[PDB]
């Protein structure tokens, strides 16, 4: 789950 | 139904999180990129329209449908200050  | 939103890259980013892509599957079956969290104040939240449980189709030129995580991470931060994204709704 990437954070952007 | 697709929606379009405009948005613009505060200084905390653009605020949000994805999970999903081929090889990283977020649903069985589903190779797409999803958005799983709405940080609180960021660009995302303000504007409003997106949400948890949405499919990225496009962010600017670059199409999201059946890819890596990691070409969809390296998408979403080749980006300027401005940036369209092209989403789907659930279900």
């Amino acid at each position: 789950a990437t954070g952007l | 139904k697709i929606m379009e939103i405009k948005l613009i890259k505060g200084p905390k980013g653009l605020g949000f999180s994805i999970a999903g892509g081929v090889g990283n599957q977020h649903i069985p079956g589903d190779n797409s990129i999803y958005v799983t969290s709405i940080v609180e104040g960021g660009a995302a939240h303000k504007d409003g329209k997106l949400q948890i449980g949405d499919k990225l189709l496009a962010v600017n030129s670059v199409g999201l449908e059946e890819v890596t995580h990691e070409e969809a991470v390296t998408a979403l931060k080749n980006t300027s200050d401005f940036v369209y994204l092209k989403v789907a709704k659930p279900t």
